[PDB]
């Protein structure tokens, strides 16, 4: 496949090809007065600053370098409540993102420092021993 | 079309001098050095000598020195370069056909040719 | 300095066959054609090359300080002169005849 | 044991490239280097053994880059200063014939016009002089020389154009290499390279027969050229000393100022104090005739060991190639330089030369036309000295039988006078990531 | 030594000083109309973009904040066959990366899935016991 | 609290709060000629360079993806000599910057390669085994 | 003109013409700091003009300030909330 | 959402006279003022 | 202002009166001369 292909496809199946999506995130102007002139300029800054603040997050959380990154929050039922194989082989990526996106900024809280920044400390309470 | 312009035929008498136009139409003119060759009856090609059309700079062989005037000159529109050659001097053995040439690379490729002009003493 | 010279004066060759030219030539090389009371016009620079407009009938090679010039499938019209060239320096061509 | 992939991130290794250089300078003039991140106290510079790069100038990027640059200063400087458009005018013009040695009679015109003053229903009658390089008779009654074919433009005379050294330093992930041999050709394999930050201190001085105020060759005079067996490529020529050179205006000048319409002045040029003399440039006699002599032993080996070699004046072309042409405190020069080329040398005094110089003020700086400038009278006397520090030369063709080689005093194209001083830098680009095999494997866990 | 020295070195002494050539990637101009005004502004922009590349590169491949990355790939000879001293002791960084251009992108597509993508799964099916 | 309020406490407590101070390094622009159009296109592009120099440091040091980074360097006196309970329950980040600023370059070259590049080449010398 | 008249300007500079649908009234502007930057403010109520402020306070820009022109007297700006200062 | 944080125990030194913002405002302000006066009439033919 | 009159030399009947023959002064190169000159222009670009 391609450039968002798995798009069709299942999440199990479309969680093999993360790599093609994440490639194409960075440029694609690769070789080379305000129009055509500050047009480019200002949209090159934009990738840039979009870019990094998602390796950010990545980072906060644990998951620097990584594409998949499981964590030590357990999932509340409240979030939502469906049987495994009803989520990783019968609906989509986009599907599954229309029924979460109230809940994303609750999870993201409780990634950055409800999981982390306490177990960041606690490697510094064993290492001095 | 990258058409060089020459003008018609002349003849005159010994010990006078002559001049022979050749136009520049359809290119980046400042660009190419610009050459004249002479044929006799029944010889080869014999190189009259070259000049650069920017700064206006003129070369010739040492048996030409101090009888031939290479120049140009353009026009208030910059679109066209008419090419002058004056001979001083004639004899009889200047009685020849004249050619305009344009250089085109470092090989002294001469693609475009011009009509060439006749004269004689 | 600069040599040149080139090998039949002129050869008298017929309809159809191929014939071959060589100019012995320190130094680049082009080659021109050249009918009676015309302007020259090129065939080949830097001694392989071939000017876009022209019948792929003359292809020229080159091996040391010696190139050739050959046609093949000589037509009626492919009479004329034929010479040489290097940068100030020219030769006397030759001439072709059925 | 089968060996394995590993990957290296910072491994020593570059290509060829181009990119945008930025400049440097130390610490207002037209060169605008008060717009130059200000130059660093330590110039860090690394030798590389055991490595021979491939250089080329004549296809070197760095210079085709220092040309539009200098272009584009020049024409920024140029946008807020004084349209003198009311200034074609028809003029009625005079000879001026007072105190003036015998060369100057004709150099000098004493013109008359009408001018706009500050009111739009109000004239003025004005004179002012003018040389005769400037003025042009309308039927054989005067006019500016430009009128027909583009516009003149000067004011700002708080501008300078005294050259001021810059260095061209390069962005991050490139380098600039420079060679350090001393008998270097233009192409072919240094061994000695080294790494800079940026280039020395490169004066961007504009000239056409001599290259003034440059830098010198270590060990001999050297030539370089591009197939000098083309006699339609110029040849570089390169000092190992200097020849001094002094010019000089030696007319004491004063000038007016006129108020054309509200906020605009124009500097004529009012009478002069004392006596009209000609401009010239003194050169000494035995400096000069000495290194023309290094000259012709190098010139010899590309030649054959007897051939006669000789050196001749301009043969034509417009003011600007024809003649020595420079520019020395705000005025422009224009010598004629055949007293220098004129000699034979074959196989097996103390007094100085005098070189006689024009002036003008309407300038067309770069060949593109649709634009002139002007230049303001400058107050007082001039007076420079500067360093000749080589030629730019032009071989005569159509030699056979292998004697008697002419050459002649070339230029125009302002792209050689920065090869004088880029033919020691390129460009390269880093390429840090490197794959290699080795018997390391990565721990499964 | 500084900046570029080790380019004279062999590979094996020419890999002790990566840290010095990595130094150099981002800045230098450290405190500082479009001419001299956009052209400064269009190199820093390319100088971020280039080096952006590579750290993707790098993550990519599982080696995200090193310098040197033992993979899990192994060396195919038709890609080259010399001994091992004969490259680590005799031999140039300048000089290999000629004798290897033609198959760096056989290489880079080995590292971002037949080790990586392969893995990273594993992990994830592994650590659910 | 919120962004600087740290500032006031001792280290002990501010070093509870490191997200806080981390998140707003990139932007809170959100959403959004020369005046007001090339001097905010030069802002936005000194915040990247500024914050991809500090990323590029821990890097080096083994610290990337971190916070909290344990070393394997030994605190030599000659920098200061305090109780440590004199510093981690009674002064402030803001005190011990002044105390320590004149030694930062001494300790951040031992950092770069004097703990980490001696330790890179370690790990690849005992997994050839 | 001469002890007729001109406009007094007509020897000094030339004139524009205040573009007529552009207005001159004041509008209150916030100057914001960009990443990696911050604003401190002061909150002492009898703060000098230099000196240490005890009651610091960091904000992400300014309150609206008028860019109000004027010579002898400041017009539409802010007061103190103690006394003259 | 006017945000703002109070920094307790922390004194800080401020000096106008030197403050920075103040020599940006001023260079800010003078070049909006140009800016509106770029496209609009020329009073030439008034100088009469 | 402009002075013209019809073109009037080998027309149909479609072009009656679709273009003019106009003259008038115009400014030359010196500031203080002027040129007289003429030019055909289409009925759609004058007015009387
Ligand atoms: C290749 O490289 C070459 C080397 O760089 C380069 O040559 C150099 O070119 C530049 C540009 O042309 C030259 O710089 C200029 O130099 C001019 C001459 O300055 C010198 O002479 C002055 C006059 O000295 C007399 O008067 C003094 C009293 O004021 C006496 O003390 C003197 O003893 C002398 O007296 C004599 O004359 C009297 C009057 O006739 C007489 O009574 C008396 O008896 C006696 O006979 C000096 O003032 C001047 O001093 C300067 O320099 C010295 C160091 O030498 C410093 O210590 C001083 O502090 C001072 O800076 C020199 O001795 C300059 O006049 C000229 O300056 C003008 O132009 C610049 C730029 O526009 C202005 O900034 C400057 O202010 C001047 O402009 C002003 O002029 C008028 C009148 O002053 C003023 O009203 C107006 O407002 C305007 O602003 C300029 O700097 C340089 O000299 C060259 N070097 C050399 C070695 O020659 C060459 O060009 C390059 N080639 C190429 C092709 O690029
Ligand atoms: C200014 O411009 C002019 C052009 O106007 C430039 O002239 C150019 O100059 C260079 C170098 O001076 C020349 O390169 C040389 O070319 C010759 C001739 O090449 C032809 O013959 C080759 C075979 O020659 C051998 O065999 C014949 C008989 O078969 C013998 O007569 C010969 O003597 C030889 O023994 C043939 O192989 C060539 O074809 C190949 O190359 C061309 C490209 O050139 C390709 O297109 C072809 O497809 C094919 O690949 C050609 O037909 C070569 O013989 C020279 O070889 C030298 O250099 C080799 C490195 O490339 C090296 O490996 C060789 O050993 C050899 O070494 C030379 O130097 C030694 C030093 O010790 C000598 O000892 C040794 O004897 C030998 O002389 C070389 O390649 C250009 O041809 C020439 N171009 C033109 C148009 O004339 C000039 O350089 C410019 N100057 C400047 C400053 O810019
Ligand atoms: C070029 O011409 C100018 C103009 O004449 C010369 O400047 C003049 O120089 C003289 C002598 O230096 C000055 O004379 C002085 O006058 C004062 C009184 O004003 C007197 O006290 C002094 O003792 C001296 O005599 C004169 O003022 C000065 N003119 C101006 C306008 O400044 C200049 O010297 C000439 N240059 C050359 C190289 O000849
Ligand atoms: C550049 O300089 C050279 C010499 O330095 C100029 O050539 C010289 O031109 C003058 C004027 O035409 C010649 O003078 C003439 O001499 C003859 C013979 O005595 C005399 O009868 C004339 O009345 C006149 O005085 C001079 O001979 C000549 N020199 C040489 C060597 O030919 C040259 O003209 C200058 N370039 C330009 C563009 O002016
Ligand atoms: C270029 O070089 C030639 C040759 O060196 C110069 O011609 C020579 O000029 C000198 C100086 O005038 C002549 O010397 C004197 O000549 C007169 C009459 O010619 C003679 O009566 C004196 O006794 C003395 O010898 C010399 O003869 C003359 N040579 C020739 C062959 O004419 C020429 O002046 C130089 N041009 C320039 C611009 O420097
Ligand atoms: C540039 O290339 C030269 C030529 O190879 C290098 O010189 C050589 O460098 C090696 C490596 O250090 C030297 O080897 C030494 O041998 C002695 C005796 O066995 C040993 O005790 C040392 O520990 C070291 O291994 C060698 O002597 C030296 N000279 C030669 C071969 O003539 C040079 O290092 C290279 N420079 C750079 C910057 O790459
Ligand atoms: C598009 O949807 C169709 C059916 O909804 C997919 O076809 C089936 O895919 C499953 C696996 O996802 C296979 O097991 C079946 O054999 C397929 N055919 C059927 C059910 O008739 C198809 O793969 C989807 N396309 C993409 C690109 O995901
Ligand atoms: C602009 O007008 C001038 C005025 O004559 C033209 O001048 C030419 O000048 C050269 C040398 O001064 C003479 O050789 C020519 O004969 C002059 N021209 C003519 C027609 O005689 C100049 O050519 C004009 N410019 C343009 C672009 O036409
Ligand atoms: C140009 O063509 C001629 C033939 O037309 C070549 O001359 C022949 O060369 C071969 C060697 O390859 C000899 O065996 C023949 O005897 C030659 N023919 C004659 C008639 O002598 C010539 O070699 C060609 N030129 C080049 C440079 O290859
Ligand atoms: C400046 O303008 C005046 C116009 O008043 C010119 O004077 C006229 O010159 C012409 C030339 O033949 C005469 O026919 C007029 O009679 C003059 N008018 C007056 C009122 O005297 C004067 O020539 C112009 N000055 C210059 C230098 O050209
Ligand atoms: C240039 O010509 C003008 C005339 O237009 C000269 O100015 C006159 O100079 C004489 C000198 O005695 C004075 O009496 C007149 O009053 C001046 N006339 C004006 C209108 O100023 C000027 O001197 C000449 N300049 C030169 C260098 O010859
Ligand atoms: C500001 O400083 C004061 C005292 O310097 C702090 O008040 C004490 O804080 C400690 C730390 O938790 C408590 O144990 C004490 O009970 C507090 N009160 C005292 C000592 O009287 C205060 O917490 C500091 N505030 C900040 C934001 O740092
Ligand atoms: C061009 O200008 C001339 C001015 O010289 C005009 O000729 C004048 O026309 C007026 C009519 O309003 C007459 O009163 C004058 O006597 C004329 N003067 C001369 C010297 O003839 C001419 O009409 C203008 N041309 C056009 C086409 O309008
Ligand atoms: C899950 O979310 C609900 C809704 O807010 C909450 O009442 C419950 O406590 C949450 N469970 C856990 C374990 O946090
Ligand atoms: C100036 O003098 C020259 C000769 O010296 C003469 O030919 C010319 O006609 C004169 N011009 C004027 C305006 O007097
Ligand atoms: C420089 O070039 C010439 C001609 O190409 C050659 O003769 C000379 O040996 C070269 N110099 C060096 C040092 O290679
Ligand atoms: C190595 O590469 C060759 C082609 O270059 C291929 O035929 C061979 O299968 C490869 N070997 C392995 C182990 O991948
Ligand atoms: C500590 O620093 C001092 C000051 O330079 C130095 O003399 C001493 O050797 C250092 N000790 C260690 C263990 O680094
Ligand atoms: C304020 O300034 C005045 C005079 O400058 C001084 O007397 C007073 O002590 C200052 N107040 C403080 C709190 O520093």
């Amino acid at each position: 496949l391609g450039f968002l292909g798995a798009a069709g496809s299942t999440m199990g199946a479309a969680s093999m090809t993360l790599t093609v999506q994440a490639r194409n995130l960075l440029s694609g102007i690769v070789q080379q007065l305000t129009v055509w002139g500050i047009k480019q300029l200002q949209a090159r800054v934009l990738a840039v600053e979009r870019y990094l603040r998602d390796q950010q997050l990545l980072g906060i959380w644990g998951c620097s370098g990584k594409l998949i990154c499981c964590t030590n929050v357990p999932w509340n039922s409240s979030w939502s409540n469906r049987n495994l194989s009803e989520i990783w082989d019968n609906m989509t990526w986009l599907q599954w993102d229309k029924e979460i996106s109230n809940y994303t900024q609750i999870i993201y809280g409780l990634l950055e420092e409800s999981q982390n920044q306490q177990e960041k400390n606690e490697q510094d309470l064993l290492a001095l021993d | 079309q990258v058409q060089l312009l020459q003008s018609g035929a002349a003849v005159t008498k010994p010990g006078a001098s002559v001049r022979v136009s050749c136009e520049a139409s359809g290119y980046n003119i400042r660009d190419y050095f610009i050459h004249w060759w002479r044929q006799a009856p029944g010889q080869g090609l014999q190189w009259v000598g070259w000049i650069n059309p920017k700064t206006g700079q003129p070369n010739n062989p040492r048996q030409f020195q101090g009888r031939v005037s290479l120049t140009r000159h353009a026009s208030w529109d910059f679109d066209t370069y008419s090419f002058y050659m004056d001979l001083k001097a004639l004899r009889s053995d200047d009685t020849a056909v004249y050619f305009c040439a344009r250089q085109r690379s470092d090989y002294w490729d001469f693609d475009v040719w011009g009509s060439g002009t006749q004269v004689t003493v | 300095d600069i040599q040149m010279t080139q090998s039949p004066s002129s050869l008298s060759a017929s309809v159809g066959d191929t014939v071959t030219i060589t100019c012995q030539a320190n130094g680049y090389l082009n080659w021109y054609q050249q009918r009676r009371g015309k302007a020259p016009k090129l065939l080949i620079y830097d001694g392989s090359k071939l000017e876009r407009g022209v019948p792929s009938r003359f292809s020229g090679r080159r091996w040391g300080q010696e190139y050739n010039l050959t046609i093949n499938n000589l037509q009626p019209e492919d009479i004329a002169t034929y010479f040489c060239q290097v940068y100030e320096f020219v030769v006397p061509g030759t001439r072709l005849d059925l | 044991e089968n060996l394995w992939v590993t990957v290296y991130y910072g491994v020593p290794v570059w290509k060829d490239a181009e990119t945008t250089l930025f400049c440097a300078s130390d610490a207002h003039n037209v060169w605008a280097t008060h717009a130059c991140v200000p130059t660093d106290p330590n110039p860090q510079e690394i030798h590389l053994e055991n490595v021979t790069e491939e250089f080329n100038m004549w296809k070197n990027n760095m210079v085709e880059q220092m040309h539009t640059d200098i272009i584009s200063l020049w024409d920024q400087s140029l946008k807020p200063c004084v349209k003198l458009t009311p200034l074609c005018v028809t003029l009625q013009c005079t000879n001026v014939t007072n105190n003036i040695t015998d060369d100057m009679r004709g150099e000098l015109k004493n013109c008359s016009f009408n001018m706009t003053t500050e009111l739009r229903d109000k004239k003025q009658k004005v004179y002012s002089l003018f040389y005769r390089l400037d003025v042009v008779q309308i039927n054989e009654e005067y006019r500016l020389i430009n009128c027909n074919t583009s516009a003149i433009t000067q004011a700002c005379p708080k501008v300078s154009f005294e050259p001021i050294p810059i260095h061209y330093c390069a962005p991050a992930g490139f380098a600039i290499l420079k060679c350090k041999d001393k008998k270097f050709n233009g192409t072919g394999p240094c061994p000695s390279v080294s790494t800079v930050q940026c280039t020395h201190g490169i004066k961007p001085v504009v000239s056409t027969q001599l290259l003034l105020n440059g830098s010198l060759a270590e060990e001999e005079v050297m030539i370089r050229s591009e197939n000098i067996t083309n006699n339609a490529k110029n040849i570089l020529v390169q000092f190992n000393t200097p020849v001094q050179i002094n010019c000089t205006r030696p007319n004491n000048n004063t000038r007016k100022s006129i108020r054309i319409g509200p906020g605009q002045a124009f500097y004529a040029t009012g009478d002069i104090i004392g006596d009209i003399r000609q401009a010239h440039c003194n050169v000494s006699k035995a400096t000069w005739n000495e290194t023309l002599g290094k000259v012709v032993k190098q010139l010899r080996k590309h030649f054959g060991n007897n051939t006669i070699i000789r050196f001749a004046n301009s043969s034509g072309g417009d003011l600007e190639v024809t003649t020595h042409s420079f520019n020395c405190g705000g005025e422009f020069f224009y010598c004629n330089t055949s007293g220098l080329f004129n000699s034979t040398w074959i196989s097996n005094s103390n007094d100085s030369i005098t070189l006689p110089c024009r002036i003008k003020q309407i300038i067309n700086m770069w060949q593109r036309i649709g634009q002139a400038m002007y230049a303001p009278p400058i107050q007082g006397v001039i007076r420079c000295v500067s360093n000749i520090t080589g030629l730019i030369l032009t071989r005569d063709g159509g030699s056979t039988n292998s004697t008697t080689e002419t050459f002649r005093p070339g230029g125009g194209d302002m792209r050689d006078n920065w090869r004088s001083e880029l033919y020691k830098y390129k460009v390269v680009k880093i390429e840090p990531l490197g794959v290699a095999p080795t018997r390391c494997k990565r721990r499964v866990v």
